[PDB]
This record gives C-alpha cells, structure tokens and sequence, in this order.
C-alpha cells in the first residue's frame, strides 16, 4: 500500500481488528511557545481516488 | 432530552492559529474539526467552548 495512491489502508472485514497502513506518517517537534504536536503525512488517498 | 452526561464537565481555552487580523493569540473559541462525510454538504463542527 505505497501511500497516496488507492489502498493506503485495508483490511479483510469490518473488523478485522488488526489492520495494514504504510501511510508514510512522521512527526517532528513543535516551535517554541506554543504547546501542540506536529506530524506530517500524505493526506487520505482515498478521497482523492 | 436530558444531557445529563455534559455536567460533569466544562469550556476550556486553546491556542488559536488565527485569531483574526493574522496574529496569535489564545481563545476560548477555537475550532478543531471538519469532517464533512455527508452527500448534501452540510459540516459539523468540533469548537472548544459549550
């Protein structure tokens, strides 16, 4: 599931309580100041396809 | 027709990224969510106040 593209996320039912992403998901750290946490990643490829 | 469940809690205030006019503040009026997932295109909206 190279993400982006379709098939970023799956699984084999609905509840398939264990499920494949390779979403590409990385976060880094926050500026000075303000509290919050920043993280990076391709956006839902589904609604793209 | 009772919300009893929300008693228990209250409002709190956040870090706003636009607090008009482009500069920074913090406010009890900020705004996290969109997902719209609807068909006719309405949109809820998760903001931090009651």
């Amino acid at each position: 599931g190279q993400p982006g593209r379709f098939g970023d996320i799956q699984s084999r039912t609905l509840d398939s309580k264990d499920l494949y992403a390779n979403t590409g998901l990385k976060l880094a750290r926050p500026a000075a100041g303000n509290i919050h946490v920043p993280y990076t990643q391709t956006p839902s490829g589904f609604k793209t396809w | 027709n009772h919300f009893n469940a929300y008693k228990l809690t209250r409002p709190y205030v956040a870090y706003c990224a636009d607090c008009g006019m482009g500069h920074s503040c913090h406010s009890p009026a900020m705004i996290e969510n969109v997902q719209a997932d609807a068909t006719d295109g309405t949109l809820k909206i998760q903001f931090a106040s009651q």
